[PDB]
Parts: structure tokens; C-alpha cells; sequence
């Protein structure tokens, strides 16, 4: 599923996430643009055999078990495609998760180099939340 | 400053191309974070030279650009100029430290400015100091390049070590340099000899200012 | 118009707790990312914590525990309370305004903290009379740094130069002052805040 700005904005409101561990609804919806452009079913691969998988692009040498990445965790206790759906339930649970280790939403490589001290607030202007 | 590396010395002459390596690790650069780079001129707070590994904020000249690629980045300059003399900072961001990271810092100097000679002025010691018990004579040196220079005290002729204190040179507002000599003396070491000079060199000229009681 | 003035920076003995204050102007430093750089002196830039628009908090491994950054909504400004300070904690402090990607926007001019047992002390004051023109004060026996010189209190800059500081052997500084020029009055005005120094001097020709 390709969310639309607002759309996503909606269902992260819902899910929770407006001032969740210190960060504004519009943080959220900077890094989903920046990470799968807003795509649930995005899929990119790392040069260390570890893969990015769904809207966030949540890491399965941490995060999720794909079975093809040796030497992983799963700290989100999920099979990497769970964070494929149209429903963004298990993607926004681990993420709540991954924002609380030690880096805060600078664990999103993008949300870091794109999202961090910007107008983040305009990823949500004109939406009627 | 230890998780990005710089070199701490980079020298060019005018018109050359040189570069500013900015080395880090799978942590930081590796992973994926940019980096950003600051110009920091004598005296001054650094400022925003490079943001995003290539982008440059607005009045910094299209000579500088930036360049990112695996575990290390690179500040290059295209057309090297006297006013690019200064200390140059690459930062990023650490996953392993969870924060912001500096590198080390580069000094930059450009070789081939014209070699200024120092304004050297002596002063005996005051009145006031004198009638506190207390003779200082002060040696100044200004508007020079090179910044390096040499200090030699003379009583009469024979020349003196004791009480002196000579400051390292350190960068004006024009990248000439300013030092200072002091020679710490009773009034009666003052009194005792005919005269007192400082002995400035620069680049085997010498330069001497002559002081004496009265 | 954006500005960022440090104040609270001074000469503090070991253990000892200081609390660094950094007013600002043009923007709300509630909505913003704020952080700290120090610079200990002749030494390499040192990030040493950061505040988000959301209020999270991160420190430098080296103030862990020590230092706390806050801000104050009512006044503006940003805070960096110290505690168990030690002579490593000795450097020019820096108040900053974060841009992206913690790219740092704007700088403050940085305040001094000196961390040491040594007492702070005032300095002598004397006049560099003319040759018998370049005229000045010498600003002698002082702890710790800084000294501002100005010439009728400000009134005179122009063809001024106060000169680098010298790190004598009885641990104290000394620096001179000098103006290229028995009509005008001149009268250096030394200010060294730590010790509350402020005196007005007088060079004509001896």
C-alpha cells in the first residue's frame, strides 16, 4: 500500500505517535517520506546481507526475522514481512520500540540527515487532523 | 574528535587544489549519517562551511565543496587564497555514541604570502611601576609574516635569560601575527645598566629596540 | 538578527558546580535543537550535549552525569548546569542553534571556564608613555583570562591593538595594549569581570 501524506498522517495519529518519546506527529511522517517514500511493501537490501523492510524500513539484523540474515536479533519478536502490510499496526509497534534504544530517531539514517531541525511541521500542514 | 580523523596540517600555495580528508568508521559515516564541515578563523566562533556532505549554506564561496563516499568524506578547495588560512572541522553522527562527533580538526596554511616585517616596540618600565618596586620592559611585536620569531634580551651588551617571557605567536585580524616579550626586573637590575634592548628575528633580519634609565 | 549570548563562565575550583546561561533572540528555543560545543584552548572542537524541539537530551560520555542542558520558556534561554568539575572542563564554551541534521546554524561568541584551585586576581595597571607616536597600558599580574581594554569607554578603536595574553611562571597572566597616534585626553579603560577590576588610566608624555 502507497500512503498518501495525509493518509499516513491520520493513521500515525491514531497509532500514537504525535509526541511519542518527545517526537511530533510530522517527525514520523518526514521519515516514512525519506526511508519508503511512503510505501508499506518497500524492500531495500544492506551491504552487511541485512534488509530493510516496510514503511519506516525496519532492519532485520536487529529488528525482524527474514531468515537469510546470519548473525541476527529480532528484538521486535516478527518475520520481517508482518512489517509489509496495509495496516501499519506492527511497523508503528516496533518502531515505538526501536525510538527507545539508545539513539532516539536517529536509528532512521534518513530521518537524521533529512528530518532533524527542519520545518518537519510542513509533512503535516494542510492535513485536517 | 577520536571516532573521525582529520590530518591536523594541510599546506597549499595560491591557486592550488587541495583537500580536507574527514576519516570515520561504520558507526558514523559508514552508516550512512553526512557530514557536515566548519571553517574557524582566528579569534572567531567556528561557522557552517559544508551541510549534507555537499551543500554549501549562502555566502560561502563556490570554490568549497564537500564529497562523501564509504567510511571517510573529503572538504576540497579549488583555487586556494590567503583568506582561506584558517582551522577546519569535519562532524557527523555516532550510533555506537548517540550524539554529534568532531573531528580533530586541520590547520590550513597557504604558502606564498608576502613576507611582512615585525613592527617591534620597546617600552621602558613606568613611573608608577618603579615606585611599586617593580620593572617590566615591554617588548611588542606586531603585523608579521611568517609567524615565527625569536626573542633576545641584551643588559648593556651581555645577554640576559632571567625574567623573560615570551609569548608564542598567534593570528591577527588579517593573517599577520602579533607576539610579546616581557622582561621582569627590580628597579635596582633596572638602574644598574646603561641600557636594555630586545633583539626581534623574523627570517635572519633583526630588528633591535633600545631602551635606557632616565 | 538570530543571536545566541553566553554568560555564567568564570573561574570555579574543582567539585565545584557552575551554570551556564544562554540568552537568545530571534527564534524560540522551545521549538528548536540546542546544543553545547566547548573548546578547550588551542585544542579541537568538543560536542558536549544537545536539547530537541521535543525536549529529548544527549551528553558526551565525558559530562555523563555531570552536566544537565535545560532551557526556560519565560526567558528564552538555554542552560548547561555543571557539577563536579574537574581541570579537563577548562574551555571556551559555546551556546549553538541546531539546523539539519544537527549541522550547527549559529554560534554563540563563547564564554571562558576555567576550572582551577588557583584565586582570581586583579591586575596592575600602567602607563606605556610615549617615545621620547605609539602609546599604551601595561595590564600586569592577573587569574584567570579574559581583560577587555577600551579607550574612553569606547569612544576610541580606531588604530588600537591589545595584544595576546603572556602565561607567566608564577601563573598569572600579563598582556599590553598600544594606540598609534598631550591634547586628548586617553584614559584605557581594563576590565577584567572575574575580579571586578574597572579602572580608567591616564598616558600623556613623562
Amino acid at each position: 500500500k502507497v500512503f498518501g501524506r495525509c493518509e499516513l498522517a491520520a493513521a500515525m495519529k491514531r497509532h500514537g505517535l504525535d509526541n511519542y518519546r518527545g517526537y511530533s506527529l510530522g517527525n514520523w511522517v518526514c521519515a516514512a517520506k525519506f526511508e519508503s517514500n511512503f510505501n508499506t511493501q518497500a524492500t531495500n537490501r544492506n551491504t552487511d546481507g541485512s534488509t530493510d523492510y516496510g514503511i519506516l524500513q525496519i532492519n532485520s539484523r536487529w529488528w525482524c526475522n527474514d531468515g537469510r540474515t546470519p548473525g541476527s536479533r529480532n528484538l521486535c519478536n516478527i518475520p520481517c514481512s508482518a512489517l509489509l502490510s496495509s495496516d501499519i499496526t506492527a511497523s508503528v509497534n516496533c518502531a515505538k520500540k526501536i525510538v527507545s534504544d539508545g539513539n532516539g530517531m536517529n536509528a532512521w539514517v534518513a530521518w537524521r540527515n533529512r528530518c532533524k531541525g527542519t520545518d518537519v511541521q510542513a509533512w503535516i500542514r494542510g492535513c485536517r487532523l | 574528535q577520536s571516532v573521525l580523523t582529520q590530518p591536523p596540517s594541510v599546506s597549499g600555495a595560491p591557486g592550488q587544489r587541495v583537500s580536507i580528508s574527514c576519516t570515520g568508521r561504520s558507526s558514523n559515516i559508514g552508516a550512512g549519517y553526512d557530514v557536515h564541515w566548519y571553517q574557524q578563523l582566528p579569534g572567531k566562533a567556528p561557522k557552517l562551511l559544508i551541510y549534507g556532505n555537499t551543500n554549501r549554506p549562502s555566502g560561502v564561496p563556490v570554490r568549497f565543496s564537500g564529497s562523501m563516499s564509504g567510511t571517510s568524506a573529503s572538504l576540497a578547495i579549488t583555487g586556494l587564497q590567503a583568506e582561506d588560512e584558517a582551522d577546519y572541522y569535519c562532524q557527523s553522527y555516532d550510533s555506537s555514541l548517540s550524539g554529534s562527533v568532531f573531528g580533530g580538526g586541520t590547520k590550513l596554511t597557504v604558502l606564498g604570502q608576502p613576507k611582512a616585517a615585525p613592527s617591534v616596540t620597546l617600552f621602558p618600565p613606568s613611573s608608577e611601576e618603579l615606585q611599586a618596586n617593580k620593572a617590566t620592559l615591554v617588548c611588542l611585536i606586531s603585523d608579521f609574516y611568517p609567524g615565527a620569531v625569536t626573542v633576545a634580551w641584551k643588559a648593556d651588551s651581555s645577554p640576559v635569560k632571567a625574567g623573560v617571557e615570551t609569548t608564542t605567536p598567534s593570528k591577527q585580524s588579517n593573517n599577520k601575527y602579533a607576539a610579546s616579550s616581557y622582561l621582569s626586573l627590580t628597579p635596582e637590575q633596572w638602574k644598574s645598566h646603561r641600557s636594555y634592548s630586545c633583539q626581534v628575528t623574523h627570517e635572519g633580519s633583526t630588528v633591535e629596540k633600545t631602551v635606557a634609565p632616565t | 538578527q538570530v543571536q545566541l549570548v553566553e554568560s555564567g563562565g568564570g573561574l570555579v575550583q574543582p567539585g565545584g558546580s557552575l551554570r551556564l546561561s544562554c540568552a537568545a533572540s530571534g527564534f524560540t528555543v522551545s521549538s528548536n535543537y540546542m546544543s553545547w560545543v566547548r573548546q578547550a584552548p588551542g585544542k579541537g572542537l568538543e560536542w558536549v550535549s544537545v536539547i530537541y524541539s521535543g525536549g529529548s537530551t544527549y551528553y558526551a560520555d565525558s559530562v555523563k552525569g555531570r552536566f544537565t542542558i535545560s532551557r526556560d520558556n519565560s526567558k528564552n534561554t538555554l542552560y548547561l548546569q555543571m557539577n563536579s568539575l574537574r581541570a579537563e572542563d577548562t574551555a571556551v564554551y559555546y551556546c549553538a542553534r541546531e539546523g539539519r541534521g544537527d549541522s550547527i546554524d549559529y554560534w554563540g561568541k563563547g564564554t571562558l571556564v576555567t576550572v582551577s584551585s588557583a584565586s582570581t586576581k586583579g591586575p596592575s595597571v600602567f602607563p606605556l608613555a610615549p617615545s621620547s607616536a605609539a602609546l599604551g597600558c601595561l595590564v600586569k599580574d592577573y587569574f584567570p583570562e579574559p581583560v577587555t581594554v577600551s579607550w574612553n569607554s569606547g569612544a576610541l578603536t580606531s588604530g588600537v591593538h591589545t595584544f595576546p595574553a603572556v602565561l607567566q611562571s608564577s601563573g598569572l597572566y600579563s598582556l599590553s595594549s598600544v594606540v598609534t597616534v598631550g591634547t586628548q585626553t586617553y584614559i584605557c579603560n581594563v576590565n577584567h569581570k572575574p575580579s571586578n577590576t574597572k579602572v580608567d588610566k591616564r598616558v600623556e608624555p613623562k
